[PDB]
């Protein structure tokens, strides 16, 4: 019977570390508190709120795995997901999503090297925010 | 479906496939959201055509 | 709050008459079958 | 002529069909764009470019069909016919998702900007 | 060979339609003619789409009768009054 | 017209400051044009593997191109773009790009294959070795177009076999004539089963040319002799610009054909 | 109109598709509400649905009509489709429908579950019954045309089960077993 | 410094050093040039809004 309302930062922050400490905050406060003080000071200008960006890089990192049917049923998924109007912010999900993905590969148990290239995305920056 | 499951017990008298000469036959005027008159007909034709032999 | 939400089921029946939301809509079954609250209102 | 219309074409293109506003001319064994006026120059050479992938396959897909069904081809040429189907529904399921992608932006009714949007 | 068989089979059914249209036509034209019904093709048309929306004969026919008698008596007036 | 820079023809009404900030943005887009036309003649297969390789590199950098060109597009239609948000967006990719058509020139013009093209590849290395940016994408594509050739340098150490369709590795292969390797005084076996292609040595295995010549003789000799002689040292080689840790591998893998050869003689 | 279509695929010609008995499975007219490309996708995929409804005849022809007391056996095979061999074969066609029929449901449900999916998908999921069908409808046809009768028509099989389409070569596999399993129990009687 | 830029970037004979003295000032002035951007599209935004919004970005 939850109504989907805008809760603070801190409920937040303190129930994602309790369910990934799986502790209690009295446990995590240390660990809450260094959190807090790199998130506080925190706010993306420079992301380029362009879902296509984030499903190119998935494919490219799926391709990478030699997991080309995996980057098509991504595709199919963030196809879904867009026909769905649930969320707002879908380059955030998604770019949160890229970031914390862990390449099973790294399938396997490591990945063949990490030559970053400059391809990358925009820097956003250029606007007044 | 739940008419076609009275005609396939065995239900007489339904509205939609009625029995002349021990053959049962559609209802003319009968349409459903999903499907075309041609193809509604010829589905339950072949369910008809099973209905009259039971 | 829309995680908690999230947490809900909902019916898997479809209709090809429905598109829209086809969440089910409960076909209600009428001609005895509705049970015995329904019986006692049709006498 | 809208953006839309090429999208379909090109669609069709991806399938090997000639578009309403983009068909095949055979005598260049390309797809043309219809000569109306409202296409740009620049739109136009980009169908183009697309015109000659829908081109090959189109070509791919008569070549497998033709030679699918010459059993005097043996067995060799079966499986190679085989291998180019498999790659062909590759091809497709990708074609697919493009097209199912473009018919959700049409089914959602909003004019969405999103980097979503069919460009 | 595959994409034809939708457009080609209803371009013969449209063509087909018009042959009938034709025919139903003159049919009509003929038995209005050996009625006496002074119907043209036009006006055949006009009544064959009353017709089949439902008109009761009765009612047209009436109908009809009562918009010819105005139709005569306002040619009649404009000849009378010129 | 022919082999020059594409040129844009821009409306006279046009601001001169506009034409002027047009004709200094083109040439982006004229490396563009001619690194495709490169990639279009190179990926005949009769340019060989290496070649090959090489455009596709070029068409994986050029599929990262279109895709900046497409968050461009995205800007624009949000009407986030403007003039100088283009310049300063398209100033790094203008640099790479132009990186890479040099390089591109400079190859085409060498006509460089196999160890040349990568003698080329080193000498362009070292040319961009003041840009940081330019030096890993040079170092991305040099580790790709390794892969072929250093794979020919392992089956040659490894096998002694040359799979050269292109002949494009360092030690070319003659056909000596056996029943007179035995009786001509003439080392035809020696010399002519196994030969080296000058231009085809790499300027990164230069220095390595004579280990690798011996190494890949004695392999030929041991399949000759009868020997199947299976590589225990047989690694994977790597590209690499500051250590010469695959000339380290070099030198080991003589010295253990050396010992086998040596066994087998005495 | 996806229904309608998969109904049309499971035999039930409506509005849209048109049977013929010469031409087949059709779409019968343009429809206002698809493009024309789409229309020409459309009865590119109805070309296999055609394959698929005169093989479904074929199967009625040759299993759905009872046998013929023709006191002699051995030339009911000749005409009609008679003998302990041509209800094997029908049987091996219905258990290879099986496999599509199921497909077909569950494209169905599928397309059910999202309204936005496309006849793309479609295309894309039945393709390779689109590539096997064909095949099988030539080795049926071909089968009608030489009058195999017996274990005659096995033998046909066998050649025919030789093709290099592996997803055939394995359906004929699965037909020959079949056989194989009749020509068994014969055997079993005789020994 | 554009002038000199171009004039020591053709420079072979520049050498290694030189080369990485003329990337330096290249990838300075793309900072600069980046600033002079975001600058640009500051003024172009109070140009194009129309209002006179005394906000930094305003064109004094």
């Amino acid at each position: 019977m939850a109504t989907p309302d805008q809760k603070s930062p801190n409920v937040l922050l303190q129930n994602l570390c309790c369910r990934i400490l799986g502790r209690s905050e009295a446990d995590v406060a240390q660990q809450f508190q260094y959190a807090v003080r790199v998130i506080g000071s925190n706010f993306a200008p420079t992301v380029e709120r362009d879902e296509f960006l984030v499903a190119e890089k998935i494919k490219k990192e799926l391709i990478r795995q030699r997991r080309e049917a995996d980057a098509a049923l991504f595709s199919e998924l963030h196809r879904k997901l867009h026909s769905q109007g649930v969320l707002k912010n879908k380059w955030s999900i998604l770019y949160l999503l890229l970031s914390l993905s862990e390449d099973p590969r790294r399938q396997p148990s490591k990945v063949s090297s990490y030559a970053t290239l400059f391809a990358q995305a925009l820097p956003r920056d250029a606007h007044s925010t | 479906i739940r008419e076609t499951l009275w005609l396939l017990s065995g239900v007489k008298k339904l509205f939609i496939f009625q029995l002349i000469d021990g053959k049962v036959t559609v209802r003319n005027n009968i349409i459903v959201t999903h499907l075309t008159h041609s193809c509604l007909r010829s589905v339950l034709e072949q369910i008809a055509a099973y209905g009259q032999v039971v | 709050l829309w995680e908690a939400a999230l947490t809900y089921e909902a019916s898997k029946r479809r209709c090809w008459e429905r598109v829209g939301c086809p969440p089910g809509h409960r076909e209600e079954p009428y001609l005895t079958e509705a049970g015995r609250d329904a019986f006692d209102k049709f006498c | 002529i809208t953006e839309a219309a090429l999208v379909r074409d090109i669609l069709y293109v991806f399938q090997g069909i000639d578009g309403k506003n983009i068909k095949m001319n055979n005598t260049e064994n390309c797809y043309k764009v219809e000569g109306k006026a409202n296409l740009s120059r620049s739109l136009r050479d980009t169908a183009v470019r697309l015109s000659e992938l829908g081109w090959l396959h189109n070509k791919i897909r008569r070549y497998t069909d033709q030679r699918s069904l010459d059993r005097s081809f043996g067995l060799v040429g079966q499986s190679f016919c085989a291998a180019l189907h498999q790659e062909l529904r590759e091809y497709y399921r990708l074609l697919s998702v493009l097209h199912s992608q473009l018919q959700l932006e049409d089914d959602q009714g909003v004019n969405l900007g999103l980097e979503s949007s069919l460009t | 060979m595959a994409s034809s068989s939708g457009a080609g089979a209803a371009a013969a059914a449209a063509a087909a339609n018009l042959n009938a249209v034709r025919e139903t036509m003159d049919v009509l034209l003929e038995i209005s003619r050996i009625l006496n019904t002074g119907l043209d093709m036009e006006t055949l048309s006009i009544c064959v789409r009353l017709c089949e929306q439902g008109i009761n004969p009765e009612a047209l026919s009436s109908v009809i009768k009562e918009l010819r008698k105005a139709t005569e008596a306002l040619k009649a007036a404009e000849n009378m009054t010129s | 017209a022919g082999r020059q820079s594409r040129t844009f023809l821009v409306d006279p009404n046009l601001d001169l400051s506009i034409r002027e900030l047009v004709h200094r943005i083109l040439p982006v887009a004229a490396s563009y044009s001619a690194v495709t036309r490169f990639i279009e003649e190179k990926s005949s297969f009769e340019y060989g593997q290496v070649n090959h390789a090489l455009a596709a590199a070029m068409r994986t950098l050029v599929k990262e191109h279109l895709i900046l060109v497409s968050q461009l597009e995205q800007l624009h239609r949000q009407g986030l773009l403007s003039l100088q948000k283009l310049w300063f967006y398209i100033q790094p990719a203008m640099r790479t790009m132009d990186i890479l058509a040099s390089l591109a020139t400079s190859v085409d013009k060498g006509e460089c294959l196999g160890g040349s093209t990568l003698s080329l590849l080193h000498d362009r290395s070292f040319s961009y070795t003041g840009d940081s940016q330019a030096q890993e994408l040079c170092l991305y594509l040099t580790k790709a177009a390794s892969a072929p050739y250093f794979e020919v340098l392992e089956k040659w150490i490894y096998r002694g076999i040359i799979h050269d369709p292109y002949s494009e590795f360092m030690v070319e292969e003659h056909e000596l004539r056996k029943e007179r390797i035995q009786e001509d005084y003439n080392d035809k076996y020696w010399d002519q089963r196994y030969t080296i292609v000058q231009q085809q040595i790499p300027s990164f295995l230069q220095k390595m040319a004579d280990k690798i010549l011996s190494t890949g003789k004695y392999l030929n000799v041991v399949r000759e002799c009868g020997h199947d002689v299976t590589c225990p040292v047989a690694k994977e080689i790597i590209y690499t610009l500051k250590e010469r840790a695959y000339v380290e591998q070099i030198e080991k893998a003589f010295n253990y054909a050396s010992k086998v050869l040596l066994d087998f003689l005495m | 109109m996806i229904h309608e279509l998969l109904l049309a695929l499971s035999g039930y010609p409506g509005s849209i598709f048109t049977w013929n008995k010469r031409s087949g499975l059709q779409v019968s007219q343009d429809f206002p509400f698809l493009h024309p490309s789409e229309t020409s996708v459309l009865n590119r995929l109805c070309r296999l649905g055609t394959d698929y409804i005169r093989f479904t005849e074929f199967i009625e022809q040759y299993t759905g009509h009872v046998q013929q007391q023709d006191h002699h056996p051995s030339q009911q095979g000749q005409g009609g489709l008679h003998g302990i061999y041509l209800r094997a074969f029908c049987t091996g066609l219905d258990s290879v429908l099986q496999p599509y029929r199921q497909a077909l449901l569950d494209l169905e449900q599928e397309f059910l579950g999202d309204p936005h999916l496309s006849i793309s998908h479609v295309n894309y999921f039945l393709d390779q019954f689109q590539l096997l069908f064909p095949s099988v409808m030539v080795v049926v046809e071909q089968i009608k045309s030489q009058k195999i009768h017996g274990c005659q028509i096995l033998e046909t099989v066998y050649k025919h089960s030789c093709g290099g389409l592996p997803p055939v070569r394995s359906a004929l596999e699965k037909i020959l077993a079949v056989c194989h399993g009749v020509m068994y129990k014969q055997l079993s009687a005789w020994m």
